[PDB]
């Protein structure tokens, strides 16, 4: 299958540093990712599709980047209301598969 | 004596070559071998040629050599009593031009309305055109409906056959004029140049057998250029091993050789009938088969480079756009590309002569092997003006299509090719190796050859003519029998009646084997064994 | 604006069967598909199957060969999923989420039927 790992579930900055956390593929996907912003308790709710495009009604703050394999999540100076964990799912073939994530403490 | 002979030896190969390349080896065989597990079919498909395809191959341009005569005048020589053989490969080339004729219909058709700088179905704002008319992605922000349909996709399912008028299968509707005065176009085309014979075929066939490959080596130039093409080389070559394990890839990969190569259908005969006694038709059938293969690995590189491409500008998996096996892979998906690559009016022009081409020397061949059949066995009342009784069956098969060229076309077409040509053709010769191999004798036919070439066959030859292709073609009808397949057309299922139907045709051809050895009782009255013994061996040659 | 509703929590006993409905409810049902996703106890997400309103069409994951039934009945607009010889294993949250046909992005995402074993 399309295996899609991130980094390590713990390492992220504080408030007022730039928060970039990255999507390692396993396979070539061109710009076939998406990311995910899953609050403790409640629902995923989709934040950037194909890696470069937000979805509609998202803050401009959050911005995607990265294209083939190395895909990274630019989330800088995350404020009091993003703390959850960030998945990332890619739209290359079936099955897809998500990610492991990662909080953003503080 | 009476016979004809080729022009030239490269006439002969030229044709069988003709015969052996079509849109099966363009549309059919990269699908198939992407499913089937990627570059890992390779080596069942090489397994299955090598002793299921060449076999047969070699087998029938001997005996259709040697014995000169068509696919129903030979009998005479074999086993009088399978002398049906003919009329069911009559039948069977019947329904075929039926159905087959129209691919060409829908190719003569792209291509006389690509004859503009802008290509119709690469835009939206036209007359045939509904809201689903969703363009090619060229960006991402766009979403997609699971109703929105490509716009190409709708100029083939709403112009070029006007599938819409048509509520399915139950009821055709009407026949149109555009695809009506196309194939009336392609069948004059035919008779035109299949009336007086091999002679004047072989010099068709020079110009219709040889530009297929011009116009695939520009497309594979064009299509390993564009940006992305790699990805669709490499899933047309990863391999999949882990689907070896499962039976469905061999039964697909010898199902695919033998429709590629097409043993046992009587064309292969009529062509050897024309040939040289002394004439060395092992290497003609080895190179014939080596370059079909060799063509439909080509094509599948040709295929699916484009593919790559069009995953790279759309997203990605080939397999996603690559959906449909049918038709519509080339006039959807390659129509689509086609459109969106820079000068898409000469490629597109290009292609469509590519894909008349490819069927016109396979109808060629297909209609010239029932003419010689018939003509060598009925000479007195023709064979001596043969002018005619080509356009008496081009005229039977125009009327016959013509219930494909309504606008429930494609179902009818897909219907006759899912039932007419698969369990008929393969039981047809089957029936005939055993025939060959065994009532004819191993040992009759194997001195014959050596007699003729120069030389026996090999044992390897012995083992893959009396064992090994009639276990393989026995093999092949156990698994099409055992699974009936529902297809289905465009979000459409096919009833039971359609199954009726299809069951019927599909023995509506060889049941005229049975029915001639039956009927064969007042001809030849008698005690059992006088009929067994009488029937089996040939006539005082 | 658009939300998906679902069933609430049960106690389903291990080795039986049941059933987790998805009611989708604020456009146009039958023109875009219904994934379902399970996400197990503190862990990754992983696609379940697909259903297709239209035709009854299924595409489910190949981990999932006897796991989970899919059918859709469009006329109150509800995604059925049934879970066939459940253990403690399998047993966790599901969401319902539909997705338009090859963008494929999950758009919306349901309440969280806290399935426990
Ligand atoms: C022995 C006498 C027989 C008299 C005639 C009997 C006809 C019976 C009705 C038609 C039988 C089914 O007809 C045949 O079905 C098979 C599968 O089953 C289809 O096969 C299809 O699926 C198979 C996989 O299963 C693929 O390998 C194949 O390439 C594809 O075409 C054939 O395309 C169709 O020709
Ligand atoms: F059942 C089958 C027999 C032969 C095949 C052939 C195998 C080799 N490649 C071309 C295939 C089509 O052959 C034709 C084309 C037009 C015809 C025809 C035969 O009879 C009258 O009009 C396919 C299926
Ligand atoms: C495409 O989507 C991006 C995502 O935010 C947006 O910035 C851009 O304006 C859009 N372009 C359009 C709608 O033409
Ligand atoms: C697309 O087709 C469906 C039915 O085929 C129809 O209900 C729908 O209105 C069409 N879309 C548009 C935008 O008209
Ligand atoms: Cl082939």
């Amino acid at each position: 299958d399309i295996v899609m790992t991130q980094s390590h579930k713990f390492m992220s900055t504080s408030v007022g540093d730039r928060v970039s956390i990255t999507c390692k593929a396993s396979q070539d996907v061109s710009t076939a990712v998406a990311w995910y912003q899953q609050k403790p308790g409640q629902s995923p709710k989709l934040l950037i599709y194909s890696a470069s495009y937000r979805y509609t009604g998202v803050p401009d703050r959050f911005t995607g980047s990265g294209s083939g394999t190395d895909f990274t999540f630019t989330i800088s100076s995350v404020q009091a209301e993003d703390l959850a964990v960030y998945y990332c799912q890619q739209h290359y073939s079936i099955p897809r598969t998500f990610g492991g994530g990662t909080k953003l403490e503080i | 004596g009476e016979r004809e002979t080729w022009g030239k030896k490269v006439d002969f190969l030229l044709s069988v070559i003709g015969y052996a390349v079509d849109l099966g080896n363009v549309w059919r065989f990269p699908y198939i071998c992407y499913q089937n597990g990627g570059g890992a079919f390779l080596l069942p498909y090489t397994i299955m040629a090598i002793f299921g395809g060449i076999p047969l191959f070699y087998m029938e341009l001997a005996l259709g050599q040697y014995h000169r005569n068509g696919c129903i005048s030979i009998w005479r020589k074999i086993c009088p009593i399978f002398k049906g053989i003919g009329y069911a490969i009559c039948i069977i080339a019947f329904y075929i031009a039926s159905y087959y004729n129209t691919i060409m219909a829908w190719a003569l058709y792209y291509l006389i309305s690509s004859f503009t700088d802008q290509l119709p179905w690469t835009s939206c704002k036209n007359s045939w055109n509904t809201g689903n008319c969703t363009n090619y992605f060229s960006e991402d922000n766009i979403t997609w409906t699971l109703h929105s349909t490509s716009p190409a996709e709708e100029f083939y399912t709403r112009h070029v056959l006007q599938i819409h008028r048509s509520k399915g299968l139950q009821d055709l509707g009407g026949i149109s004029w555009q695809l009506a005065l196309c194939i009336m176009l392609i069948f004059t085309v035919i008779y035109f140049s299949i009336w007086k014979g091999v002679k004047t075929s072989g010099k068709v066939v020079w110009v219709t057998a040889t530009f297929p490959y011009i116009i695939l080596s520009v497309l594979l130039v064009r299509g390993a250029t564009l940006p992305g093409a790699w990805r669709g080389v490499l899933f047309y070559l990863k391999p999949n091993w882990q689907k070896l394990l499962e039976t469905g890839v061999w039964i697909d990969a010898a199902a695919q050789i033998f429709f590629s190569l097409g043993p046992g259908f009587g064309v292969l005969l009529a062509f050897a009938s024309y040939n040289k006694f002394n004439n060395n038709c092992y290497q003609d059938a080895l190179v014939t088969s080596v370059v079909n293969c060799m063509t439909s690995f080509v094509s599948g590189f040709v295929i699916f480079t484009v593919l790559g491409y069009m995953a790279e500008m759309r997203n990605e998996d080939v397999s996603e756009v690559a959906k449909d096996a049918g038709p519509s892979l080339l006039f959807i998906t390659y129509a689509e590309a086609i459109a969106n690559m820079p000068a898409s009016t000469f490629f597109a022009i290009i292609f469509f002569l590519m894909l008349i081409t490819l069927g016109l020397d396979s109808t060629f061949a297909g209609l010239e092997g029932v003419i010689t059949a018939v003509l060598d066995e009925f000479p007195h009342v023709w064979a001596k003006r043969r002018e005619r009784f080509v356009l008496a069956v081009v005229i039977t098969c125009f009327f016959g299509s013509l219930v494909t060229l309504t606008f429930g076309g494609a179902y009818v077409v897909k219907l006759l090719e899912e039932y007419a040509t698969g369990p008929a053709v393969l039981t047809v010769a089957l029936i005939e190796a055993v025939a060959v191999s065994w009532f004819y004798g191993i040992t009759q036919f194997c001195r014959d050859v050596k007699e003729m070439l120069g030389f026996s066959p090999g044992w390897f030859w012995r083992i893959c003519w009396v064992a090994i292709s009639p276990l393989f073609l026995l093999f092949i009808i156990c698994s099409f029998l055992m699974s009936p397949p529902q297809l289905r057309l465009f979000q459409y299922n096919y009833p039971y009646w359609s199954i009726i139907l299809g069951y019927c045709i599909g023995t509506s051809s060889f049941i005229c084997i049975p029915t001639y050895i039956a009927y064969r009782l007042i001809i030849t009255p008698g005690t059992f064994k006088e009929r067994i013994i009488k029937s089996i061996t040939p006539e005082t040659p | 604006e658009v939300q998906l509703q679902q069933s609430g929590p049960e106690l389903v006993k291990p080795g039986a069967s049941v059933k987790i409905s998805c009611k989708a409810s604020g456009y146009t049902f039958t023109d875009y598909y219904m994934n379902w996703v399970k996400q197990s106890h503190g862990k990754s997400l992983e696609w379940i199957g697909n259903i297709n309103p239209n035709n009854g069409g299924t595409s489910y994951n190949q981990k999932f060969k006897g796991k989970a039934t899919l059918t859709v009945d469009k006329s109150s607009t509800t995604a059925y999923m049934e879970l066939r010889s459940l253990t403690s294993e399998d047993s966790a949250v599901y969401y319902c989420t539909r997705s338009p046909v090859r963008p494929y992005y999950f758009d919306y995402w349901g309440q969280g039927t806290t399935l426990t074993v």
